[PDB]
């Protein structure tokens, strides 16, 4: 069973034209897969835009097109405006069988970039008389809304017990996310020093932490 | 299976309710003892043997009926370019 | 202009079979592909299946023993089943329509659909305070079902206010909120954190307070 892949996210903005990608892992996209894209906006939005590669859906402007680049399908977005800011979606027709990809994250810069806002709170000395813990890592204001969150219990990355939300939009436009680490009362106490990490344009921003 | 290059020359000679072939896409079938089958009807597939029927056939089914009726021994292979104008079907 | 609504429960425990409508104004269902695809919390969509305009079934092959598509044209709506249901199985549903071969025209608005054999709890409300502008929380942590209505000095503090997305820890609900206020203003004055969960009926609310040690 195929694996369609397409790029994580993509950055660009508005007037300038962007290309979306779509591969299969079997081989090379041809007409005969089919190709699909749907748009994903916040609150459950979906609309579609391509069919059969390169065929426009009614009422989707004219700066969307598909086509055949390389070994993979295209989405072409000529002129790109503000609003084309969301999450878009690829399916081919593989073995008879209609498959997605993991989608591509396109923002549309419509203001300056911002670094994050990183803010760790301890476990409350109240949910520790419960033999539990739990750090809270508040991330605000960033854009664009990709990041990736990491935690550093004495100096080592942790593996397990820990959970990140999906970024959400903001009322300015810009992303926020929070990321927990929990713990037991015991592992706790039994460790010096905490961080969380947030890799947002290249560079990290990490607070950091000790009980005391 | 990697197939065969079919010239538009020896497709056009197929259209006949006892010879049928059609071009979907740029590939080749032989829809003759599928006729009597056509959940549309024998006709649609008569009155078009012969031509390129992408335009009318690629709309109303999507892309995984040809496999679950027709047996890959009918799918003949890929069209040598492309069938003329006159042996098109456009949209109605 | 055409319409799509799914229907069916909110919540479902595992092992049970869910139900879904789509009900469709504005066009015949006897005309296009009708299907069913689903968005996991994740982000991942997944192409459940579908139904012709004729009649003629085809589903996902991870979901052939479980799934089944139908349709009554007379009411003009379509349905998804989905038996053996799994905590996987929680996300939120659509049905969309395929212009056959080519583009996906109409989705419907989703379905949100959870599966769980939590019993309802109400939240655990704990401060989460740091110790030029003082960033003070609130973490509520362990309750079920969504959703929490999150308040801080009673909405008198609206002003940089972020409430996140509940995750899911140990099959109950955890989300944390936070106020942005001046260094001038706390201590000094109080911040209150406020937290109904209409569900189990309860309503509590948290001052934040200086911190511990240890
Ligand atoms: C290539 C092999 C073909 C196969 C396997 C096939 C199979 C089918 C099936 C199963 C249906 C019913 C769709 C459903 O119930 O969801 C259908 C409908 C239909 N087909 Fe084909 N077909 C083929 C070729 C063609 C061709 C060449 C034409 C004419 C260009 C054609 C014209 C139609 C029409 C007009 C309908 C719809 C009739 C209605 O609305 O009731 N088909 N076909």
């Amino acid at each position: 069973q195929a694996v369609v892949t397409q790029e994580s996210a993509l950055t660009t903005s508005p007037g300038e034209t962007v290309t979306l990608t779509c591969r299969s892992s079997t081989g090379a996209v041809t007409t005969s897969n089919y190709a699909n894209w749907v748009q994903e906006k916040p609150d459950h939005l979906f609309t579609g835009l391509i069919g059969g590669t390169n065929k426009r859906a009614p009422g989707v402007p004219a700066r969307f097109s598909g086509s055949l680049i390389g070994d993979k399908a295209a989405l072409t977005i000529t002129g790109a405006q503000t609003e084309d800011e969301a999450i878009y979606f690829c399916a081919l027709w593989d073995s008879n069988h209609l498959v997605f990809g993991g989608g591509t994250k396109l923002t549309v810069l419509g203001q300056p970039k911002s670094s994050p806002s990183v803010t760790l709170f301890p476990p409350s000395s109240e949910e520790l008389e419960t033999n539990k813990a739990t750090l809270v890592c508040t991330i605000t204001d960033f854009y664009p809304g990709v990041v990736t969150v990491d935690w550093k219990v004495d100096g080592t990355p942790v593996t397990q017990g820990m959970e990140t939300t999906q970024p959400s939009k903001q009322s300015n436009n810009k992303y926020m996310a929070s990321s927990y680490l929990t713990l037991t009362a015991r592992a706790w106490e039994r460790h010096s020093s905490y961080s969380c990490q947030v890799t947002h344009e290249g560079h990290t921003v990490e607070k950091s932490l000790s009980p005391a | 299976m990697n197939k065969q290059k079919i010239s538009p020359a020896e497709v056009a000679k197929h259209n006949k309710p006892d010879d049928c072939w059609v071009v979907i896409n740029g590939y080749v079938y032989d829809l003759t003892r599928f006729l009597p089958n056509h959940p549309g009807g024998q006709d649609v597939i008569k009155f078009n043997a012969g031509k390129d029927v992408t335009a009318i056939f690629e709309p109303l089914h999507a892309p995984n009926v040809i496999d679950k009726y027709i047996a890959p021994e009918k799918k003949l292979g890929p069209l040598q370019g492309s069938m003329p104008p006159e042996l098109v079907c456009p949209p109605y | 202009e055409v319409q799509l609504q799914e229907s069916g429960p909110s919540l479902v425990k595992p092992s049970q079979t869910l139900s879904l409508t789509c009900s469709v104004t504005g066009d015949s269902i006897t005309s296009g592909y009708w299907n069913w695809i689903r968005k996991f919390p994740g982000n991942k969509l997944e192409y459940m299946g579908y139904i012709s305009y004729g009649g003629s079934t085809y589903y996902n092959p991870s979901l052939e023993s479980r799934i089944s598509i139908t349709r009554d044209t007379s009411k003009n709506q379509y349905y998804l089943q989905l038996n053996s249901v799994t905590t996987e199985d929680t996300a939120t549903y659509f049905c969309a329509r395929l212009f056959g071969s080519y583009y996906f025209d109409y989705w419907g608005q989703g379905t949100t659909l959870t599966v769980s054999s939590a019993k309802t709890t109400p939240p655990s409300v704990y401060p989460l305070a740091p110790g030029s502008m003082v960033t003070l929380g609130c973490l509520v942590k362990g309750y079920f079902p969504e959703p929490v209505t999150v308040t801080w000095n009673s909405g008198s503090l609206s002003s940089g206010v972020h409430t996140f997305p509940a995750v899911l820890q140990s099959d109950l609900y955890t989300l944390s909120s936070s106020v942005t206020v001046p260094s001038s203003t706390w201590p000094s004055e109080t911040v209150t954190c406020n937290v109904a969960h209409p569900a189990s009926s309860t309503k509590v609310d948290k001052k934040i307070v200086p911190r511990d040690c240890g």
